[PDB]
């Protein structure tokens, strides 16, 4: 639905320096500031057999400020604060041009670019001394060198142009600039006197490749000049991706995904291989971390550990104890490695099966969607904690059994009892809960061994039950991937 | 694939169905507004249907799944109107002395009409029944039948003066006419300017939905007089703004794409009966 | 599978320094 | 507190408890509002005593019916009252009135929830189907400009008022819905009309609308789909105001049957002000 | 929920209560001052609310939460008093001769009033009981009262000459009057200006609380003598200064929170009994 | 919804037998297409009549037979609206119409679905051998530049349209058939003549394509493999139109017993439009 487009083109990059000055009174001797400033370029070119018109912006960051000043007397010779360039400062170089390419600049899925450093020289500036000698600035060089090529945009007169950036490092060159006439030699870097030396640009060359996902609803109908700028792209709604996600799970598979689920999915493992741009692929992971801290799941673990540590230092009757104690079980899951299937595994199989077959097109909606998954899917969930073979399952729903191993029949229930364990003996997430359990040992009659197996949620045992093509697992797995709605 | 043929199917009726969920059908679909001229000259814009796309869109219908086919007036639209699309929503404005005019052209974009030709210059002509009409569609019309009796002598007519004719439409750029099925006629209109086929009514197109902006109900599509039937895909809504018309379809545009449905002729599976 | 929930919050920190990016920049 | 969530039993074989009909007409009170017109083709002023007295046999006391003239649709259409027990508006038909008489049957026959709306600070947004922008005044222009979410307008500037999309100009009542989920800046006028963000609860039952003249037109709900027949669209044909109020009240009891009077506010206003 | 039916509720006297909902109000509720403008007038500032919002929020109210409403003086606050508001506290400052209308706003607010309209011109109405007033509002509403006989004869006054009539109030912004209970009284009233209303006592009103500045206990919200009880809501404060009387409800606006309470009939528990 | 995949079981043994019925019309419908130079050679006029009363012998009811005049083969190709069920059209021979006359016949013979191009903002492309693009107007001079990979076009200039290559000019219909895999700008006068890309479907079998002329030429098929002699695409011999028409009328029971009119559109057009 989004189709990649190679755009790579070889281009020439013309620019010059921009030169700001401002005197300093008395009888015109001093200067305050001598610095660099963005400076605009127009031009055309011949490549590829047509004219290509190219608009180009180049800028400076890094710049030291050297001084001299000859003194508080009214006209001895010196500069406040003269600027320079040396190994620090970079350049940046804005560069657009007419050609189709800068069209379809929207959505990148990638860019890089390898051009020819230059050698930028100083020109000669003889400052304006009223009588006497002539001072004289010469000398002084960089070479500018490529690195890294970046979005960007023009804020021209009359429209904002989006751009591509070119950030070229620097590198000091041979000739010492020098203040001659004056007490400053073999200084080494390019001044902001006259950094362009007369010439009417400095020029670059070089190719840069472009990979854009002009959109397809099609295969046979690709676009041109893609003109769906974020002044024409929206906030899709809330509840309209909401209603897309639950209808996503149309098509989930029953063994696929168990078989997913009983991966180690890690942040490389799950957030890489989205068919997204560059600007989300930058910073996706990050992205969902940031609006997974403030979710209410994560703020209750925040509030549970909170709790437990003023606690330390602080010193249906049954169904709330079991609730409140359920949703702390469920804390308990999402930050400790249990040896279970773990629901928390099938939630996230499911929201990796939903986002691989989706695309991000110009906003992330991976925050409101990873995070809102990871605290409304599955509901209402169950555990259960086993001892001499008499195991004790609760509901997040309030409900509670206590039933046996051998043969699952129920016993009355022990308060108090289930709590002084659930803190300790590890928890097992009860996929299979007690009601299917009983169906399948009723129907299809079972084994210690397996029965033990699905009591532990074994994923062994679990998977031999759905190979089988037993109906009793099969359709109660299915209903698992169904609470999956957000 | 078995087409062309009817072959009964057979489905059980307690089947859970749980990975059923709804149809997304803005994502692929292709929604097709058709409005009056005089809409956009109220509205006095012309980024007006890029801001509707984007209403369109965050409601969410892909950039190139909007169309807007404007049309001058409602009987100039009504003469040959083909709605080849996907989703057809048409905004008649209802003003008086319209009312056929308007029922004629929803008859006709809302019932599958299968239609041969005519030589009036050669046949005679006769409806076979209920389901059959004669459309005829021009810049102007002007219909003239003699009925014939068994002995092609006209009654109330003279065959040879088309003075004696009975007119049943003249100016009309539409005119669904029906005449006593089961009597021979003869035909008289203005070769040049109209054109008129012999049409049989299938069922239903739902392809097409019908917003009625202006006033209360009129809509008899349905040619005989003791039915008058309210099919659903005839909306009607009240208005004073335009924009306040296109808000509210674009806000309830989902209702209506409920309301309506895929043409069923189009299908796959109509390939070998009267696929279009 | 449920791993990455548990990724997610313990390297939940490094939001800090990359809003840090973002106001500073 | 109410026992809302516990639930209520009820036999199927209970007999049927006799007729509340005096009870409700005896303590009851309804209400007429009706045009200045019609009292200016009755040309009378013994005529609202002699409807109460013709209402006495009916089984209303004396002191029980109402009536509360009003200027006109439009008019009343501004901040309408239901002052009253048992509320009945006649509305004349008349052509081009088609969508104003539409606008006050939806907002007097539903219980609307108003928030305010601040229209010159912040953008509003509409939740949903169940939402519509009330604007009640002298003269109301709501002219809307939805926004992208960097708050730049389309298909208008945000600084330029000539460039919005006007929904409603010079109406005493607009009932205005716009697309949902959008940031919205509106300007109206405000020191003449006052803009109102109203959800749209269940039906009010204490009003019955009687359209006096033509065709049926009144589509309560703003959904172009549906196009319900509520029992409370009441319609009669007219030429003689008297004859029109002689045939209320010989079937007041229906019309009193199709109400009913439990749907009662403590005020006159016709929707919930929730600041 | 089943709106309408006052079905029993069973509870148990042995159930652990639960924690505050003090931060559930403060976060979802909205506090809301009505003060008189010479108030402000010796306040001499200007960005006072601003400063008063600021202070509220430490207490814990949101920045939104409060809304600060001023009024030239109380008799002008009577007429058609709108407290549309959700937690709503009246500063009143009390000054000699303005008991009684003081009271008559008190009793106006602080209970919550059904109330019927009436049609003086037409019909003679009576008093049903102890809950049952005439309430008079507008810009000058001066009620004159003729009692009459069971003969429809008037007993004092006649029931031509209106100058006969017994006045119960000139000039009153708001009037709540009173009279015997079951003997049928001809009204006259000022039909232009003030609107007089038949109104019936249902309980108290959750949401008002009256805070007066001025003098000792004088508000007697019951017609009754014999009873003069003393309201939670009804409060009283000495003063000098107008900040220190904002900065005394500031700092115990928790307590006059928990004093007043969310309005029943605001609630959806009261849905389909008598909901505002 | 036919049901199109349960099987249908048949038997092979039992029995020959009739064709029960069917009721949408009275019967089939016969249909002539003839160009204008039958009419000018046979000097009449009646003749359309004389043809109708000559079918009525063979077992036509009168209304059935409708006659179709053309000017040409070029000037009929386009838009060639097949208005009827059972379809011949006459189609005279002459030497340099060979391809018109087959791109006519493998526009009717073949039922295609012909999708909209918006030349001016979008390339396109041709998914597989099936998929033609069709260009039909007064004037069809489509240029075409393949572009790489890269988006530069190879062996054109996407900005100089000089430099396109010119798969077909100034043709009233033109099916061209582009490499496929490779993107293509388009470039064709859009005021007159549009384009479509049109997928083939099966056969349309209500059109038979009668070769008046010469040799066997009509290759429907683009590719040059293949070049199938299909039942429909009927050759006769001759030297004058009333002969042609005669042996017409004469074998028509063979004429339509080679065709098949299930394979019918409610729309004469001769594709279906997908939009
Ligand atoms: C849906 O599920 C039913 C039974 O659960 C199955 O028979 C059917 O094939 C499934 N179809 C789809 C499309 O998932
Ligand atoms: C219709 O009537 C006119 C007037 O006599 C005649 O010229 C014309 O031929 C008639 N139409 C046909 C199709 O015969
Ligand atoms: C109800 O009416 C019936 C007959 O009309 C009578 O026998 C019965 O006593 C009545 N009950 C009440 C409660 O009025
Ligand atoms: C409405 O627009 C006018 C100018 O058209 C402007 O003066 C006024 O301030 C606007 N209303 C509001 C509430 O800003
Ligand atoms: C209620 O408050 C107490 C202390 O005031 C605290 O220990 C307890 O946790 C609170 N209840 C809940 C449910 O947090
Ligand atoms: C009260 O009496 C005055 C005459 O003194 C009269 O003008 C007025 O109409 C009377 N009030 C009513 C309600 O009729
Ligand atoms: C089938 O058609 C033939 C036509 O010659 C007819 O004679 C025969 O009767 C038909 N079949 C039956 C069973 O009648
Ligand atoms: C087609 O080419 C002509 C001239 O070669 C040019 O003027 C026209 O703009 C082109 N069509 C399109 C859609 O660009
Ligand atoms: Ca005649
Ligand atoms: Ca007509
Ligand atoms: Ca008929
Ligand atoms: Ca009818
Ligand atoms: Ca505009
Ligand atoms: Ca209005
Ligand atoms: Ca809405
Ligand atoms: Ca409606
Ligand atoms: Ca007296
Ligand atoms: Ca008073
Ligand atoms: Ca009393
Ligand atoms: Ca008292
Ligand atoms: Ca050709
Ligand atoms: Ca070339
Ligand atoms: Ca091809
Ligand atoms: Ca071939």
């Amino acid at each position: 639905l989004w189709k990649e487009m190679q755009y790579n083109r070889d281009i020439i990059i013309r620019f010059k320096f921009g030169n700001s000055i401002v005197k300093m009174g008395g009888l015109g001797y001093k200067w305050s500031e001598i610095s660099y400033k963005a400076a605009n370029y127009q031009y055309n070119y011949l490549r590829d057999g047509e004219q290509v018109t190219a608009h180009t912006t180049c800028s400076v960051n890094g710049v030291n400020n050297f001084s001299y000043n000859g003194g508080f007397l009214p006209t001895d010779f010196g500069i406040s604060r003269y600027e320079v360039i040396k190994e620090n400062s970079y350049v940046y170089v804005d560069y657009w041009d007419d050609s189709k390419a800068f069209r379809n600049i929207v959505y990148v899925r990638s860019l890089a670019a390898n051009l020819n450093s230059v050698r930028c020289t100083g020109g000669s500036y003889h400052f304006s001394l009223p009588v006497g000698a002539w001072p004289v600035i010469n000398g002084g060089a960089v070479s500018l060198h490529f690195a890294g090529v970046t979005l960007s945009t023009q804020f021209t007169d009359f429209v904002s142009l989006n751009s591509l950036r070119f950030r070229f490092s620097l590198t000091v060159d041979e000739p010492p600039f020098s203040i001659l006439r004056t007490r400053t030699v073999n200084l080494y870097g390019l001044p902001a006197a006259n950094p362009n030396n007369g010439n009417e640009y400095y020029e670059i060359s070089g190719r840069f490749s472009l990979i854009s996902l002009v959109p397809t609803n099609d295969d046979y109908q690709t676009p041109i000049m893609n003109s769906v700028t974020v002044r024409q792209d929206l906030e899709r709604q809330l509840t309209n991706l909401r209603e897309e996600f639950n209808s996503l799970s149309q098509e989930i598979a029953m063994a696929q995904l168990i078989d997913l689920a009983l991966l180690p999915l890690d942040m490389f493992s799950m957030f890489s291989g989205i068919k997204s741009t560059i600007d989300l692929t930058k910073s996706m992971a990050t992205s969902v971390m940031k609006k997974f801290r403030k979710s209410k799941l994560a703020t209750s673990i925040s509030e549970m550990t909170n709790s437990l540590s003023d606690a330390a230092s602080s010193a249906n009757d049954i169904s709330t104890q079991t609730s409140t104690i359920g949703k702390k079980l469920r804390l308990k899951e999402m930050i400790t490695q249990t040896e279970g299937m773990s629901f928390d595994d099938i939630s996230a199989a499911v929201l990796k099966t939903k986002i691989d077959m989706s695309t991000q097109i110009g906003k992330n909606t991976l925050p409101d969607i990873v995070t809102e998954a990871s605290e409304k899917f599955i509901p209402k969930r169950s555990y259960r904690i086993l001892k001499d073979d008499e195991v004790m399952e609760i509901n997040t729903e309030g409900k509670f059994f206590a039933y046996k191993i051998n043969t699952f029949d129920e016993v009355p229930f022990d308060v108090n009892k289930f709590a002084e364990l659930v803190t300790d003996s590890p928890v097992i997430s009860a996929i299979i809960d007690f009601k299917t359990l009983k169906n399948l040992n009723d129907n299809y009659g079972i084994t210690r061994t397996e029965a033990l197996n699905l009591i532990k949620s074994n994923p062994n045992m679990l998977r031999n039950f759905i190979n089988q093509n037993n109906p009793i697992i099969r359709n109660r797995i299915e209903q698992l991937i169904l609470q999956c709605k957000l | 694939q078995n087409y062309g043929l009817n072959i009964p199917i057979t489905g059980s009726m307690d089947t859970v169905y749980s990975n059923s969920t709804r149809e997304e059908v803005f994502l692929t679909s292709t929604l097709c507004l058709y409005y009056p001229t005089e809409a956009s000259t109220q509205i006095s814009d012309g980024e007006w249907k890029d801001s509707l796309s984007q209403m369109f869109l965050i409601k969410g219908w892909p950039t190139g799944s909007v169309y807007f086919k404007e049309y001058s007036n409602i009987v100039d639209f009504s003469v040959d109107p083909q709605l080849y699309c996907d989703y057809n929503l048409v905004l008649m404005k209802y003003d008086q002395s319209l009312e056929l005019d308007m029922s004629e052209l929803a008859d006709l974009i809302l019932n599958e009409w299968l239609c041969n030709p005519m030589d009036i210059t050669l046949y005679y002509y006769q409806q076979s029944g209920e389901s059959n009409k004669w459309i005829s569609m021009g810049s102007s019309c002007t219909v003239k039948v003699c009925p014939l009796n068994t002995q092609t002598l006209g009654i109330g007519c003279q065959t040879t003066n088309v003075d004696s004719f009975e007119t049943v439409a003249e100016n009309e750029k539409l005119a669904i006419v029906d005449v006593v099925d089961g009597i021979n006629h003869k035909i008289n209109l203005t070769t040049t300017t109209c054109t008129i086929r012999n049409c049989k009514k299938l069922g239903p197109r739902e392809n097409v939905a019908v917003i009625q902006v202006g006033g209360a109900n009129i809509l008899d599509i349905t040619a005989d007089p003791t039915t008058n039937p309210q099919i659903e895909r005839m909306m009607r809504v009240n208005w004073k703004r335009w924009w306040q018309v296109f808000y509210t379809i674009v806000d309830y545009i989902n209702q209506i794409v409920q309301v309506m449905s895929k043409r069923s002729r189009s299908l796959n599976s109509a390939a070998f009966y009267y696929r279009v | 599978a449920s791993l990455i929930y548990r990724q997610l919050l313990t390297n939940s920190y490094s939001v800090d320094l990359y809003d840090e990016i973002e106001q500073i920049g």
